[PDB]
């Protein structure tokens, strides 16, 4: 998103021109465009809230300390519905701490749900990268929570059940 | 690998579909009536075999502790200073890069029945470590913000400035108690260390404290021939060995604590058999079996250990190369604050171990304390090649032994102490030096905490670079020194006694305290520069 | 004599002390 | 048995709990006021003495011992038991 | 013998240049040197590594004994020093590179 405030145009001017000029011949310098918008913006603890189970990355933590992670029940996870995530760089070389190799709930909802990017701003510091918000949807959105047949059954010291498979 | 089970099959189902998966139900587990016997009666039985060791010297006579149980409490001028920094950090200045890791673990907690590594190796808990995040999960039942979760460690940090400059500095000798300048070198490294490494949710802080803790406590049980407080310092070991991984410095701590207990147990073993004196304090050691293994079993935590190596990022002995070349990154790790801090220590240090060296022990220094503060942090810094994963927020786990080392180095550099001009010049041409290589990085710190901060992705520099500024003055120092190295200068017919000549003959708190200003200073000046 | 009421205390809840920590991972 | 002797020999375990020169234990001083000991050096000291020479002062001594001229009069007047 | 076929002009002019072009790393660089000596590679091989450690291991020690009794024992003053003296010195000297 191409962003500007709209407090550097004047209350002179009423009427706006999209021009962009572009002059590289090599193949990859180009430029895409859409038609202007003035967003309709509600601050993040307002559209998330604290109630909604979300995937905070271990990044983002202090930062949205308001906004609920998903608990985990008993071997299950509650499913999240939202992705707040660090800066570009931050996140292009931290999230590999939650990735499949890792064991990292990134990797269980890189299966389960769909995300789409939903558009964030800065509260005045409009240019910089404060990180990313991601809205997540599941694959099968008619499928609901499991149905958890679960038991109580004592067990020993030295007892293991099953081996503990590493990722590739 | 199952996130569900998906049929894009729909109507009525029939007689044949059944699946049958066992959910890997392991670490959700509860304490069974046997296993919580033992661990009540356990821990009661340690505190009745300690009990039973109390009484020992009371019975071997002497009249109770005279300065162990608590030292004159009170301000100094020093003493606002350091608790305002320590303050005003708590709001202004920068968190740890893991502070949300450790929340959003402590956060979802209670509900999961156990301390899963909630971001990673496939939900295995913490197992031996992050006893202290069950303790920050009930915390947050208060409140969520960083101001509220990160108070424990501001009055960790108060607690430490405190158990530095009237528990460890009036034991560490004459000249250290006597010294201000020592006692402005201790606030001036520790400060220096706390600020940047220590402000968030990771264990450092509880280490850094912990290790002081122990040394005060054998420190004082070695004076008072009393083995009660030698064991103390063994619990006290133990429960920040098992802080966080990085808890092995600890072990710095409870080496040199073999030492003064085969001196307390073979003075005061006054044929009483070593059953008697031994057993308590190896239960003493055992006690933290109790709280490692609180929920998990035995095979559950060395499986999961065993595993957590073998997937996630491991690292060996001989890696711990990797912390110090990270350490001189252009990056938030190799941070001016970071490299100065760890820097200055080894500086501190060595000048330390060069003067018990030319003479017994630092002049003006108690022989046993300043020894065992060299010993602890010796120990400590080659302790810490073990650790799992080589950063540089390790370092905040020397914030303790920084304080100590800070006012030891002051003493050893004192006119009275390095008798040679020419040789406390080559020392300053040193803290210049540290400082010289210091600001050859980036004033940044990291995350969000790095916003609109003054040099925060540059090298500090106002018309030519801090880094060449100081190298230029450090080379200066060096031509003053071979100077008085040709000219045969000394302590009198150098200059008169003046304050300007005073503040010079203590480079390490003038350097030290410099850069704690400069670290609140950016850090409020980042919030000014993020004006609304 | 030579103040044993402590020294057979200090033996027995020592070593109990020590000896069911050991076993508390087992159980 | 000499002071010189009872006074060298306080002096080197001063220089060893505290950082306090020998040179300063001199008679006329007094430990918590003149030469600045605390409560927890002088438990260390009276340990180290009944380490290094076998001699305890049990009954609060140290409190008696004012001056170090106080405690050359008490380790003087010990030599009635003739353990040399 | 330096200056025997090009001028002050000639050499002072390349020298900089050479330093904007190529690859100049500053004094503050030195940690690179010691950084790529633990590296799994002919540059930290088990042939580098072992000189550096145990030259810096002999030089410890040297410091060391020279610091607890006036000189290492059964040795010269003056020449002694001087070795220990140009050690010191070329591994700082060193950092220039
Ligand atoms: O890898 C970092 C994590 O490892 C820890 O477990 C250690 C464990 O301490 C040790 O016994 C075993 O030999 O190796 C792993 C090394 O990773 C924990 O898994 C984490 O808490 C550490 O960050
Ligand atoms: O590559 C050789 C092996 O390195 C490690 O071995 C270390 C171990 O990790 C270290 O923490 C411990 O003290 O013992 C050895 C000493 O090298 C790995 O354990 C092995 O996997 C490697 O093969
Ligand atoms: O190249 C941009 C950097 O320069 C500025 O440096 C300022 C400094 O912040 C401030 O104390 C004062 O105005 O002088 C220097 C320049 O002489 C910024 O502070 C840096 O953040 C910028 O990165
Ligand atoms: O030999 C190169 C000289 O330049 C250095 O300084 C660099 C450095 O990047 C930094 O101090 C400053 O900010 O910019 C200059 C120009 O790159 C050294 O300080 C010189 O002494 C070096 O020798
Ligand atoms: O880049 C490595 C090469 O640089 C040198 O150039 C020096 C120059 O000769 C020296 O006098 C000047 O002060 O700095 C530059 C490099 O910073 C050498 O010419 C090369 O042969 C070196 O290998
Ligand atoms: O026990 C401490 C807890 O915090 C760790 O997070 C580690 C992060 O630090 C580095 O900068 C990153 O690479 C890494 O994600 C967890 O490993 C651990 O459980
Ligand atoms: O060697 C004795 C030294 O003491 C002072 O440290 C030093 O200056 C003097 O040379
Ligand atoms: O001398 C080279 C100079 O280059 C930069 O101007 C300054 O940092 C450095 O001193
Ligand atoms: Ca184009």
């Amino acid at each position: 998103n191409l962003r500007a405030p709209l407090s550097s145009i004047p209350p002179e001017a009423t009427q706006i021109r999209l021009v962009a000029s572009d002059d590289d011949l090599a193949p990859q310098h180009w430029i895409a465009l859409t038609p202007p918008r003035i967003p309709e913006l509600r601050t993040l603890q307002e559209v998330v809230g604290s109630s909604d189970p979300v995937m905070l990355d271990w990044l983002v933590g202090l930062a949205f300390p308001c906004q609920r992670p998903f608990d985990h029940r008993y071997g299950v996870v509650e499913v999240p519905k939202w992705r707040i995530l660090p800066d570009r760089f931050g996140a292009e070389a931290n999230s590999p701490v939650m990735d499949y190799l890792g064991g990292g709930p990134l990797g269980i909802t890189e299966l389960l749900l769909r995300p789409s990017s939903v558009p964030t701003y800065l509260k005045d510091d409009w240019y910089r990268d404060w990180g990313s918000l991601q809205r997540l949807t599941p694959w099968y959105p008619d499928a609901q929570p499991a149905r958890l047949d679960l038991g109580t059954a004592t067990r020993s010291g030295w007892w293991s059940p099953a081996p503990l498979r590493l990722s590739h | 690998q199952i996130v569900g089970v998906f049929t894009d099959l729909s109507g009525p189902a029939p007689e044949g579909l059944q699946l049958s998966a066992t959910i890997d139900t392991r670490y959700s587990t509860s304490p069974t009536l046997l296993k919580l016997l033992a661990m009540i009666v356990g821990v009661a039985m340690t505190v009745i075999a300690l009990g039973a060791l109390h009484v020992l010297d009371c019975a071997d006579g002497r009249r109770h502790k005279r300065f162990l149980p608590s030292r004159w409490w009170s301000m100094t001028p020093l003493d606002g200073l350091v608790s305002a920094m320590l303050v005003w950090w708590h709001f202004v200045g920068a968190n740890t890069a893991d502070d949300g890791y450790i929340l959003t673990m402590a956060r979802v907690s209670e509900h999961a029945g156990y301390m899963a590594n909630y971001y990673r190796w496939f939900g295995t808990p913490e197992s031996p470590f992050g006893w202290y995040y069950d303790l920050l999960a009930l915390w947050a039942h208060v409140s969520t913000a960083s101001v509220w979760m990160r108070f424990p460690t501001l009055l960790m940090g108060l607690a430490c400035w405190w158990v530095i400059s009237r528990e460890v500095i009036p034991r560490l000798g004459a000249a250290a108690k006597h010294s201000r300048a020592a006692a402005w070198t201790a606030a001036g490294l520790f400060l220096a260390f706390w600020l940047p490494l220590n402000n968030g949710l990771r264990p450092e802080p509880i280490i850094a404290l912990g290790i002081l803790l122990t040394w005060c406590s054998v420190e004082r049980g070695v004076a008072t021939s009393r083995l009660l407080p030698v064991a103390v310092a063994i619990i006290i070991g133990a429960l920040t060995l098992f802080s966080g991984p990085t808890g092995i410095a600890a072990v710095g701590a409870l080496l040199v604590a073999i030492g003064p207990l085969k001196t307390i147990v073979a003075a005061h073993v006054s044929r009483f058999g070593y059953w008697a004196l031994l057993a308590p304090i190896a239960a003493a050691g055992t006690v933290t079996i109790f709280l490692i293994f609180r929920d998990q079993t035995l095979a559950a935590e060395l499986q999961a250990s065993s595993f957590k190596s073998a997937v996630g990022p491991s690292l060996a002995w001989f890696d711990e190369h990797i912390r110090y070349s990270r350490l001189f990154t252009t990056s938030p790790d190799g941070s001016v604050a970071r490299r100065f801090a760890v820097l200055t220590l080894l500086l501190a240090l060595a000048v330390s171990i060069a003067m018990t060296l030319r003479k017994g022990r630092i002049p003006g220094t108690a022989l046993g304390p300043s020894r065992r503060i060299i010993g602890i942090t010796i120990i400590s810094f080659l302790a810490m090649m073990f650790t799992p994963t080589k950063w540089t927020h390790h370092f905040g786990v020397f914030a303790g032994l920084a304080g100590c080392l800070g006012a030891l180095a002051a003493v050893a550099v004192t006119t009275t102490a390095m008798k040679s001009r020419r040789n406390r010049t080559v020392f300053g041409a040193a803290v210049l030096f540290v400082t010289a290589l210091s600001f050859a990085t980036v004033n940044g710190w990291w995350y969000v905490s790095n916003f609109g901060v003054p040099w925060s992705n540059s090298f500090p520099e106002f018309k030519f670079g801090f880094t060449t500024m100081l190298l230029g003055l450090s080379v200066l120092a060096l031509l003053v020194a071979a100077w008085f190295h040709f000219s045969g200068r000394d302590v009198s017919p150098d200059r008169p006694q003046r304050r300007w000549q005073r503040l010079l003959v203590a480079p390490l708190a003038v350097a030290t305290w410099a850069l704690v200003i400069f670290e609140v200073v950016s850090l409020t000046l980042g919030m000014i520069n993020q004006y609304p | 004599s030579n103040h044993r009421t402590a020294r057979l205390v200090a033996i027995i809840a020592g070593l109990l002390g020590t000896l069911m920590a050991i076993a508390t991972p087992l159980l | 048995a000499t002071q010189e002797e009872i006074i060298a020999g306080l002096a080197e375990i001063i220089e060893e709990v505290t950082g306090i020169e020998p040179s300063e234990v001199t008679p006329e001083k007094s430990f918590v006021d003149d030469l600045d000991i605390d409560s927890l050096s002088m438990v260390e000291i009276a340990v180290q003495t009944e380490d290094k020479y076998g001699v305890k002062i049990p009954d609060e001594d140290l409190a008696g011992l004012r001056t170090v001229g106080d405690v050359v009069a008490y380790i003087q007047k010990l030599e009635e038991e003739n353990p040399e």
